[PDB]
């Protein structure tokens, strides 16, 4: 029986519904998302501590 | 007595409820921890400076046990990255119903992989 | 009957779902451009090694106030480090043993912690007596409690065993959102710095987004096909980082629903057991199976250098809640902090 | 597990107290020791013996309580 | 005094009951080995990082009572193999004699070979 | 009465399985081919050396695996070795002192003790806590347990004093095979790569291969002239050679019904104390009451060499299960790794 099977129904349900909300979220496109990603890492690439190391005497790690 | 009790809950059937009262027999006298004795132990590797303060705050619900100093190379012995292991302990149940097994394989697996 | 037509709806909305990705999809402008030049070789330092520990850190945790880390060894301590003194501000006791969850409030206020014991553990830290009372012990998880997160101080985030994931209140000791969407262990987690999104990834190598208050999934991104280890958030919570145990990591936005970038390598084979991004998010950090870890450039793929010098695999990694360093918690049995 | 040396007693010794039941007689019987007899007998694997005696001593009960009480009257 | 049920025991002389307040007996004194009764007592040895865990993973019974350092060769310190002892004890119970502590004639042999 | 006629049935049975072995036996072409794979004489080098015991290695035994082993002490504690790094995985007390028996499980997750307390005690390795405690404790044998051997995770063969070797439930705590066969104190045991036989060795210097399968004495394989100390199936299965506490050796056959050949110098008295048989069932591994041990070309009926450096008798053997390296637990509180 695949009627009830145990409410694995419910569980098909379940994956039905998230696809179909997933195929309602807007797609927003890789070249737009890539330029937001530069923008963001470029805009912080010279106030990133990682990108530029702090001397041991100006870090906390070192103090 | 837990033999008046235990005779009693099997005058009433049940194996669930022999089963309940044997837990509750052993919530009661393991967390004291007497007969089911379910104790723990840590060790905590803690350097001199350091020490008064672990000790001082400690968890609540443990009680030290055992300090012992560590040989060392740097500063005379005395000062090392590793200079003392406090080890505590506590009484009580880790489970009252002494419980034991898991069937998450993941753990399992997890546990295998951690131990070597 | 209505398993199967419920299934082929399913596929054809994945495919549906697939086709949108595909006319999302674009030439990925970071690796094309190198304008925006690569980060290069950086000559990086451990600055502080919280030597101290003589268990393996299964999965270490930085502090949200930013100075003080919690490293949860295998043998039930967890270590609250000062990481600017190698001064362990904290050693508790674990009444359960190989831990891995330890999960820091945002001020300091509760620690929780969760191993296999099944029992999520919230200690006051800040007790006016001066000592580390357990607050609350949470019962009624399924399996081990696989990754923990402080999202409030009465309430917390608890990927456990088993394909759960519920969010639970600390002062009832009841969840209050189960996440029952895994079909694989969930066991990883990453929180967004928006603070309403988590992405946990499971042994089914479907890295599960959901909001908070839903209650229910939002987006399922599957890029990978093992079971994923870690996620770290982009600084913006606009995309995450994910690692599986393969080679890989992936690169996926929440704006393209799909993955943006493929962090996969034949330089190195082990799979990444750990991923953390930089502070700007440019730099990412991959704390692999292999001994050591590697650093990345997020926007080209290209190693921007790898951090040795343990014996033992990256078992953990954590990056300041500002970010200023990065501490590589290794199953060696102690941390290395770079910067 | 499977032996019959100690069967053959704790089982006419249990029917026994069965029948003292059905004969209302349990003011000499404990329930905990017919209790503990019923699952030392049953986890054994000898539960067919069991259904066999349940079903002929409820048989037995009714012919010779119930039945003459009915016939009687 | 189960003492005094024992022998209440055997002045009717039932076995079952000797044997049930013999039980009883036997374990008081696994709970009261502190009252001269049995009490085992073993000595581990390991280092630090072995230390920790079978520390850790002590068994649900036996008590840590006490670690000790051994003099090391290596270095000063740690990381040596002779590093640390401990030694961990358990209340055990004592069986009323006549029914345990029987020894056998080839155990005897095997323990005469094992004792050079 | 009775007695007579069967003891006269047995008797002349006796003479003509002696006449069908003797009839069966021939020259091996062994002996007579010595230049086929010769070894000369073999040296293997120490290379590890487990010394965390304090007290006697009464008797060890590999893991599954062949990476951990457990190795009982004279003192009543097991070592559950890492062979492969020389970490102690685990180090257990045992209640009881005088522990001569240690089993590894298939799994790698219960170990099994025999000593003088007449109880099987089965730690589990593994449970919901990590810790190391006691799964079963299988009493009720008339005897001493004097070899243990686990069949599964819940059936285990206990060749125990007073002539018994009996099949035990795990789970159940229940005896599942009584065996009356004997009339010495069953003390030696070995379980066949087959599995479906199990050969015990006891003071009636009768190596009583048992059926496993119905618990009747498949063969009671004969020859020796002492108490049988260690059996060693071939690595086929086919075959166990046998040691006894007379200064030989011998090779049983299954399909042969009788010893194959005896492996025996006149520069040895010792009684032969354990047996292990190397994987490509070649080289058979001599422990010796001797401070060192020996390994012989039993292809070439042959010392192939001597392994000495054990300054006490070397009281247990084992082979690594992936067959290039030995383990000798001596009566000196130390375990070398002979590779």
């Amino acid at each position: 029986m695949a009627s009830n099977n145990t409410a694995s129904i419910a569980q098909a349900r379940k994956l039905v519904e998230q696809l179909k909300m997933e195929a309602n979220i807007d797609r927003i496109k890789v070249s737009k998302a890539a330029a937001d990603l530069m923008a963001y890492c470029e805009a912080h690439a010279k106030e990133d501590p990682l990108l530029t190391p702090v001397p041991a005497s100006e870090n906390p790690f070192r103090e | 007595a837990e033999e008046g009790v235990l005779e009693e809950a099997e005058f009433y059937n049940i194996t669930s409820l022999i089963k309940l009262v044997k837990d509750k027999i052993r919530e009661r006298d393991s967390k004291t921890s007497q007969v089911p004795v379910k104790h723990v132990y840590r060790v905590l590797q803690c350097q001199e400076e350091e020490l008064t303060q672990m000790v001082s705050t400690m968890s609540d619900g443990w009680k030290f046990e055992q300090l012992v100093s560590i040989g060392s190379s740097y500063n005379y012995g005395n000062e090392d990255q590793a200079e003392f292991l406090c080890v505590v302990s506590k009484e009580l149940h880790n489970t009252p119903y002494g419980t034991a097994s898991e069937p998450s394989e993941k753990a399992k697996i997890l546990q295998e992989r951690g131990s070597r | 009957s209505e398993l199967d037509q419920l299934r082929q709806e399913a596929e054809q909305l994945k495919n549906q779902i697939r086709d949108a990705r595909k006319a999302c999809a674009d030439a990925t402008l970071s690796q094309i451009t190198n304008n925006i030049d690569p980060v290069g070789r950086i000559q990086m330092r451990t600055r502080r090694t919280l030597r101290g520990h003589l268990a393996k850190i299964y999965a270490m945790h930085w502090g949200t106030d930013s100075r003080l880390l919690v490293s949860a060894s295998q043998d039930g301590k967890l270590i609250i480090w000062d990481s600017y003194t190698t001064n362990k501000v904290h050693a508790i006791p674990l009444r359960s043993s190989w831990v891995m969850t330890c999960a820091y409030a945002p001020s300091g206020n509760y620690v929780a912690c969760g191993g296999l014991d099944n029992i999520c553990s919230i200690y006051n830290l800040k007790t006016r007596e001066g000592n580390v009372r357990v607050s609350r012990e949470l019962a009624g998880h399924t399996g081990y409690l696989s990754c923990c997160r402080f999202l409030d101080d009465n309430q917390i985030v608890t990927s456990s065993g088993d394909t759960t994931c519920a969010l639970w209140d600390i002062e009832t000791g009841q969840q209050t959102t189960t996440f029952t969407g895994h079909t694989g262990d969930v066991m990883s987690l990453s929180l967004a710095p928006d603070t309403r999104l988590f992405v946990s990834g499971a042994c089914d190598a479907s890295a599960k987004l959901w909001d908070v208050r839903e209650g229910m999934c939002r987006q399922t991104f599957t890029g990978h096909e093992s079971d994923i280890n870690a996620i770290c958030f982009f600084p913006n919570g606009n995309a995450f980082a994910t690692g599986s145990d393969d080679a890989t990591c992936r690169l996926f936005d929440l704006r393209a629903d799909q993955e943006l970038m493929t962090y996969s390598h034949d330089n190195i084979i082990c799979g990444i057991t750990s991923v953390s991004f930089s502070k700007s998010g440019r730099l990412l950090l991959a704390g692999y199976d292999d001994f050591n870890c590697n650093v990345w450039d997020a926007l080209k793929a290209d190693r921007a250098g790898v951090l040795a010098g343990h014996d033992n695999r990256v078992s953990c990694l954590g990056v300041t809640d500002d970010g200023m360093a990065v501490a590589t918690g290794s199953w060696d049995s102690f941390l290395k902090i770079w910067n | 597990t499977m032996d019959e040396k100690y069967v053959n007693s704790i089982w006419d010794l249990l029917k026994n107290a069965i029948q003292e039941i059905q004969r209302k007689n349990n003011s000499g019987l404990s329930f905990e020791e017919l209790y503990r007899n019923a699952y030392t007998m049953v986890l054994h694997k000898h539960g067919e013996k069991l259904y066999t005696g349940l079903r002929e001593v409820v048989t037995e009960h009714l012919i010779n309580k119930v039945r003459e009480d009915v016939l009687n009257s």
